[PDB]
This record gives C-alpha cells, structure tokens and sequence, in this order.
RNA sequence: GCCUUUUUAUU
C-alpha cells in the first residue's frame, strides 16, 4: 500500500514483519487461503500487508494456522 | 498457455499485452538504484507506471537522499522477483518510510531546489498588494482568491485557520501564499 | 478521424462528504485535460452566479474595529463567518435579512428567520438586530474596490485540478483529469461542474 | 547558425577537414549534395577544374552521421579561403553544434527540480533536434553469403539490399554455415531504420 | 550594450518580459527570462544508452 | 452570460490573421480566450506530408543527382507545405520538374480540391538540366503531431498535423453597452492557410463543446 | 556464444 506504520505497530520489529507477509503470501498464491480483507485488483503483496493492517494476522497466530491446516 | 507463442505476442506489441502489463506494475516493487552508492539511499524501491520515453521519473523528494541531481546521470534499476523479496522492497526499501536519515535525526527528504521555491514565493510579505487587508473565511479561499487573479500570492491579510494538536481557532497574520499550505499540512 | 476524440468514462465519482467531493475524468486527450479544468476552474470561481452577503448593518457599530457588548463575539468574527454562509436564493435576485438575538448566548444559522425564499443548508456553523442584504453576483468582489464587506459570490470554496498519464491502449500519454472540489452546499458539488457545463456551452452556441 | 557566438566560430569550419574547403577559388558551374565543381578563375589556375566529392551521410567513429550540404547558390563566386560546402552541423561556413531554442529559465509545475530541460512538442514536430545514428554492423564470414534458413528485405541473395525499413529483431545478411544450422546475426531492438549502403567488398551485391 | 540592443528591437529594455502560462493563462507577476539561448544535443542518447 | 459573435475578421496577409471575440464577461476574457488558445494548437485539421515516394532514390538520406539542397532538408520543406483538401483524407500529389530553376510550391499540380496558399515556398533548388525529379507527395489528413516510426521506396517522414503555428490573445476594452464587466478579446492567428481563421475559431469550438457534454453527463 | 588491455565519455 501507502505505508508500512499501520501494520508495523502490531508486530514491532521490520524484520518479523516480512517473516509474517512472506508466509502470509505463499498460502494465497499457492494453497488457496482467500483472505479476511475485502479484494480488490491490486496484487497479493497489498493483501499481504492490508491483514495487518487491522490486525488479523500476526506471526503467533499465523503458526496456529499452519497447524490448523496440517491437522485436516 | 505456452512458453513458445507467448513469445510472439511480446515481440509482436499488440493492444492486450499492455494491458496486462499495467496489472503486473500497479502495486509491484520496482528498485531504482544508482551506479554509485557511497550512500545507504541509493538503493530505493518504487511503484511504477508505464510511460512513454526510455527514461526512468526518479522523484524529486528523493532525490536529495540519492546525492544526484538530475545532470544527465544514467543508473541501474532493479526488481525483485520472489514474494519474500517484494516484501523487502515495500517495508524498509521504499521511499515512504526512509524519511529520516541514517546519519543525524535531521530528514533526508529535502526540497532541495524547484519545490522549496515554489514554497518561498507563497510564504511572503508584501505591501501594497492585490487585495491587501481583507478577510478570509477558511485556508481553502485563499486557493479560490489567487487562482481567479484579482488577489496577489503574497499579501498581508487575515485568514481563518483550524489547528489541531482539540480544535482552536484564532485569527492571527497570515499572508496569502501561507494560507495556501493549511490545505497540504496534516491536522495535528 | 480528425473529429472523433476521446471520451471519458466517468468511473471514480466519489465523495468524502456532502459538500467535499473529488471527480475523476478518464481518458481524454494529450493538452486536453489541462485546458478542460482550467477553464472550468475560472468559470466556477469567476464566471458562475451565486448568493451571498453584501453589507453588514450593526447597530452601534460603524467601523471595522468595535467591540460588542452582551454576546460572546467580536466585530472582526462576525463579518468573516457571514462571508462564508451558505446562503442561496431563486426568486429574486436582491433580497434583505434579519436577525433578532435576546440575551446571552451563541449566534448560528439555525434561529434565524428565512423571511421567504431565502434557504440555508448549514445552520450548524457560527456566525442584535442585524440587517443584511443577499444580491446575487458573478464570481468573487473584493472589499477594496467597494470603499462594506467582501462578497464571496461563488458557492465553492476551493477547486484544484491534477492531470496524470492515462492509457486506451491504442495511445500513450493521454491525460486522466481529476478534480478536488469543496463547496458550501448550496448546490452539489456533482451539480457544480454540471452547472459550469452549462454555463460554458450557452457561451459556444453562437460558434458551433 | 548559432545566434550567440564568437568571431572564432567561422574560424572551426574553415580549418577542420570534414568540411569542404575549396583549394582554388571562382565560380561554379554544377552545385550538387553528391559533388560540387568550381570554374577556375583565370589567376587561380596555372588546366580543367576541382571536383570535390562531398561525404554524404557516412558512418563515423562514434556511429554518427557525417553529410557535407553545400552552402553556395548556382552561379556563386567564392575566393580560396571559402567554403563551398558546409559540413555535418554547419551551415554557410559557421560552425552550428545545436539549435537556438526559445528558452525560458522557469520552472514550470515541476520538470525542472534540477537542471533538466523541459523541451516542446514545436521541437519535436520541425525536426529541431532529432540527429541521425549510422551504425555498423559487420558480418564476418569465415560460411556462404545465402540466406537459406531451416525474407521481404532481400534481393534473393542474402544481403539486405539499399532502403529497406528493417525493425530490431529480423535478419539482415544471411550466413549460414555448412553442415544445415542457422547462426547469423541479426539487428538489435531499438535502432530500426533505413540502410544508406551496403558495402560487399573482397556475389550480386559486391 | 545588450540593454542598447534591446532598445532597437520591438522589446523592451528589460531582460525579463511578462507572459502568460501556457496550462493556466495567467500573467506572471515576476517576469521571467525568455531568450534564444544556444542549446545542443549531445551524444548521450536514451536509445543507446537503455 | 453573453454570446461572443466573430463580428469582424482582419488578415492581414494569408499566413498571419486575427479575429475578433465580442462581447465577453469580465474574467471570462482570460477563461475562453486561453481555451480557444490550448485546443487550436492540440489538435485541428492540418494536412502535411505522411509518405514520399520518389523514383530512383529508395531511402530519405541518398541524395539525388540534379539536386542542390539535400533530400532530408526536402522532406522540411515538405513539412512547411500548407496543403488544403475538401472532400478526400488521403491524396497523392506530384513534381514532374525538369530543366532549370528552384522548385517552388506553385508547379505542384494541384485538383480541383487541392488548394496551395503558399506559392513562394521553395521546397530545393535544381541545377542540372537535363535531370529532373519526380515524387509521389501522400498528403492525409488528421490531428496533433505523429511520428515517423508510426513499401522500400516509399521513405516514411514524420507528420505535423498543426494548421496554426501560434496564437496570440489579448483582453483589451471594450465598449460599455450599459453594461459592466464587459471586455474585448481579439485572437491572433499566425496559421499555414490551410483552415479559414473565422472557420478556425468555430471548428475549435465545436470539438470544446463535444468535451463538455461528458461534464453534463456527470 | 566471450575474455582482457587501452582510449574516449558519464556521475
Ligand atoms: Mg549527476
């Protein structure tokens, strides 16, 4: 998007944060994952970053999901 | 859906690739780097748009924080490919978040010539002007009282401004070339 | 070929409130998009009729600097938030106004009477026995020239226009104009370019 | 012709070698771009006339055009130390390295952050500006000159013939080695553009 | 002596004239310097060097 | 709002002419008489050369024997060739001049259609006389400005679709009427000659008022 | 299909 402030004030470190959206980017491009977000017709960095935004992914909650996916 | 006709519709340049090729760069990371970097802004990512000449619009904010004026200099450009590489590009290799320098807490987005003028012929006194002591009800009329021509850009009038930390309100001198930048400035 | 153009396709039409608005035209010509909201920028701030206060009549005050008794107001403040009501009339053309205030208290647009055709959208601002007069004026006149006070004649308040690249395919740097307007509500601000169409084109009858 | 310069100006063109220096002066009989020849006057002589082979559009070091136009009308006497034909960027023996433009030192919103230069589309339409680039493009054949690959630019000999508007990315000349593989050479992307002259020096074209 | 050869021509004495924009068409109301300044393409080209 | 009628039109040769703009409002002088100013030189209906096809030589750069100004320096004079047509977009026109003298504009021949209003302009000089040339001038009409990158004898030149060259407008007073807010605005157009100056103010105009229907539509 | 020197030129 614009800027980064919004979704770096809920992880903290940068460094976390592409950790969390890199992962967040290889379940939307290869094993589905339809995001919470609205979609729009920008690309699958944004929607990587617009879940941040609001705080719906998180890189302790993101494990839980992989887990979750492992588990069916 | 083939790599051998695929090809073709690239060195042909009809009308669809473009328009393919505009929803691949609507919001891709594009590194603009110069060939020296003594420095740690040389190396910036953009997102860029298609446009015509072979040359690349290199922004003028930023182009204080590369040390290199627009003097005919040719330079490299980058692009990362994966998506964990793109995420590197937008959360620390962008230009909206190097506003501050490294170096000292003083910012390295400067207006360094054209822009920093055009801000100083606004931000100006003068007596006996166009419209010299007269009142304004808002920041946004003084936009209404220059582009119609009957006023000056600089003159010592009276203009209502709103300013935030919770709003206050006072009327205190302001010329009309600053009452241009209430509209650009943030609340706070 | 020479006489087919671009037309625009009037997608983004968006507003950030009822007076606010920003417009975006897309796609016109290369040189077009700059001379086609240039020239209804001067007629929407110069060239367009309107509604608004012409003389301030204060009892007991006959100068620029006073200072009113029994109201938590002064004369400097009183005659700037009156320049920017959204006042707008459509019978006649010159039409007075009043205002009766008893005691202590504040002042809006509310109370006040409409004595007839005279309507007001924004009784939410602040502006005694005070007597006005609306007339109808072209544009914006200033207060030096009149030797009481600066009419701000045009409903809008600001308008500035940003040209950028736009793309049909077919052609390259074509212009995609966008337009920010804000505006007092008198009129809406979809309403206010469409009125400047109108005013433009009753000015080309006579050449097309 | 510089309309701001030095009296040092008319001095480069009458001193430089690409631009035609007449050796004998007098009048002239026959003014062409191709040669130009100069009737001797009866005190420059000691006989005939000079022929001076002007270098039309000619490849240089650096892949820029060179083109002698002449200066001088029909009928036009000139003495020794003139010039019969200006050179590439000169006109009637002034030495001209560019175009005088109207230019305004004002910025006009943006487009001049730096030293820039915001140039019109007039520049564009009358050719203000625009130069011409002749590049080479050698084929070493070591390796037949047919063009039999495994097009509408030749003259059914492999070599692309005199004027044709070729575009970045088909064949030029056809070599082909004998084995039957195809490894010729072909134009880059971005330099499509007319041929001056085919030169096939050591069957058709040579 | 370049101030005496503007007094020859239609233009007055003053380097800096006013005029109007061309994306607006408003006069100026510092002038600017309008001139015939000699100006040269150099060999560093766009086409070549992308 | 009042109507400006051209009342009076003064050319004072082919290629410079003015018009007149009466009566506009104040403010209003400066809003339409930069409108009319930008659209006359974006695009208008301008004819120039698109396509020269000459015998003999193939290319634009060879230069051709019988000739004194080179074959690129033609093809400017070609570009600074006022042409009109009427009825048909695309025509082709030709030279045939032999023997001696410059070629002018005036030995083109021209239809009945094609009209030269520049007969003066030199397109080269000839010096040989038994040499001649020959060409087939493609001339179409359209708008703005092209390319020469957007047939091997047939070189490509680029063409400049702009009848006018400059335009020069001016608020000046005018009468009063018993009317305030009332100004002059004339219109100075140094044109080719290939659109008529009362046409090319309302040819101008037509295509501003196309543009302004997508602002009613909104 | 390249590589290394040398020269010119650019920041
Ligand atoms: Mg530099």
């Amino acid at each position: 998007r614009v800027t980064v402030q919004d979704a770096v004030e809920k992880i903290g470190n940068r460094f976390d944060l592409v950790l969390v959206a890199a992962r967040r980017a290889r379940q939307m491009q290869v094993g589905g994952k339809d995001p919470l977000v609205p979609e729009e017709n920008d690309k699958t960095t944004v929607i990587a970053l617009r879940e941040i935004e609001e705080g719906l992914i998180n890189n302790q909650i993101l494990d839980v999901r992989e887990r979750q996916e492992q588990q069916e | 859906t083939t790599i051998k006709a695929a090809k073709k519709m690239v060195e042909r340049e009809e009308a669809v690739v473009w328009d393919i090729l505009d929803e691949v760069i609507r919001e891709h990371p594009v590194l603009l780097n110069r060939a020296p970097t003594l420095h740690r802004l040389g190396i910036q990512a953009f997102e860029p748009v298609l446009i015509e000449g072979k040359a690349i619009q290199l922004h003028p904010l930023v182009c204080a924080a590369y040390n290199a004026d627009f003097d005919g200099d040719q330079m490299a450009v980058h692009v990362p490919l994966t998506l964990e590489a793109q995420l590197e590009a937008r959360a620390l290799m962008m230009s909206t978040n190097n506003i501050l320098s490294p170096a000292n807490g003083e910012p390295i987005i400067v207006p360094s010539q054209d822009v920093v003028l055009g801000l100083y012929y606004m931000t100006r006194d003068c007596v006996n002007a166009k419209g010299e002591g007269m009142v304004l009800t808002g920041p946004k009329e003084a936009e209404r009282l220059y582009r119609s021509g009957l006023a000056s850009l600089h003159a010592r009038v009276k203009v209502r401004i709103t300013e935030y930390e919770v709003a206050k309100t006072s009327l205190k001198d302001t010329t009309v070339g600053r009452a241009i930048l209430w509209m650009i400035v943030p609340k706070g | 070929s020479v006489t087919e153009f671009l037309k625009p396709r009037l997608v983004d039409i968006e507003q950030v409130s009822s007076t606010h608005a920003k417009v975006t035209l897309e796609p016109l010509e290369r040189g077009f998009g700059h001379t086609l909201g240039n020239a209804l920028r001067r007629i929407l701030l110069s060239s367009m009729p309107g509604c608004a206060v012409t003389e301030v009549e204060i009892d007991g005050v006959l100068h620029e600097y006073s200072t009113k008794e029994g109201v938590q107001e002064d004369i400097l403040e009183i005659l700037l938030n009156l320049k920017g009501l959204a006042v707008r009339v459509q019978g006649k053309d010159e039409v007075i106004l009043t205002l009766n205030k008893s005691g202590i208290g504040p002042v809006t647009a509310a109370d006040i009477t409409h004595d007839g055709d005279v309507e007001i959208v924004k009784p939410q601002h602040v502006i005694i026995s005070m007597r006005i007069k609306v007339q109808r004026g072209r544009g914006y006149v200033p207060a030096s020239t009149r030797i009481l006070v600066d009419a701000c004649y045009s409903p809008v308040e600001r308008i500035a226009y940003n040209v950028e690249a736009a793309r049909v395919e077919q052609r390259t740097d074509l212009d995609k104009l966008v337009i920010e307007m804000e505006t007092n509500g008198t009129i809406d601000p979809e309403e206010a370019i469409r009125r400047a169409a109108t005013i433009l084109a009753e000015q080309l009858e006579a050449f097309v | 012709k510089p309309l701001v310069g030095t009296g040092m100006e008319r001095a480069v063109a009458v001193d430089s070698g690409v631009t035609a220096v007449a050796k004998r002066g007098g009048v002239v009989q026959y003014v062409d771009a191709s040669r130009i020849v100069i009737k001797v006057n009866e005190d420059e002589m000691y006989a005939g006339i000079d022929i001076y082979n002007l270098t039309k559009y000619t490849r240089s070091n650096q892949n820029t055009c060179i083109n002698q136009m002449p200066c001088v009308s029909l009928g036009e006497p000139v003495e020794r130390g003139d010039v019969l034909a200006d050179g590439p960027s000169t006109d009637l023996g002034e030495l001209a390295l560019g175009q005088n433009m109207r230019v305004a030192f004002m910025p006009w919103n943006g487009y001049n952050f730096e030293d820039s230069i915001l140039v019109s589309e007039r520049v564009v339409q009358e050719d203000r500006f625009t130069t011409i680039h002749i590049q080479e493009l050698a084929c070493v054949s070591r390796e037949e000159i047919t063009a039999d690959i495994p097009l509408s630019k030749l003259d059914e000999s492999g070599i692309v013939y005199i004027g044709a508007e070729v575009t970045g990315g088909d064949i030029l000349v056809g070599k082909v080695t004998p084995k039957v593989k195809d490894s010729s050479l072909r134009v880059p992307n971005g330099v499509s553009g007319t041929v001056i002259d085919v030169q096939v020096f050591t069957d058709k074209r040579a | 002596e370049i101030k005496e050869l503007l007094k020859l021509g239609d233009l007055p004495t003053s380097g800096q004239i006013r005029l109007y924009d061309g994306r607006t068409g408003e006069q100026f109301e510092r002038p600017v310097t309008v001139g015939y300044m000699y100006m040269l393409k150099l060999n560093h080209l766009v086409d070549d060097k992308m």
